[PDB]
């Protein structure tokens, strides 16, 4: 349930 | 209100908003405002 990481933006 | 400079908000696959910090190239579930 962690947020998407910056690489997924 | 507007997000701080360098930030944006989007929705994750599970539908929850997440906040994106382009200043440090990181993200967080927590609102930075």
């Amino acid at each position: 349930e962690a947020p998407p990481s910056y690489a997924e933006v | 209100g507007f997000l701080p400079k360098g930030w944006e908000v989007r929705h994750a696959p599970n539908g929850r908003p997440f906040f994106i910090d382009h200043n440090t190239k990181t993200t967080t579930w927590e609102d930075p405002r």
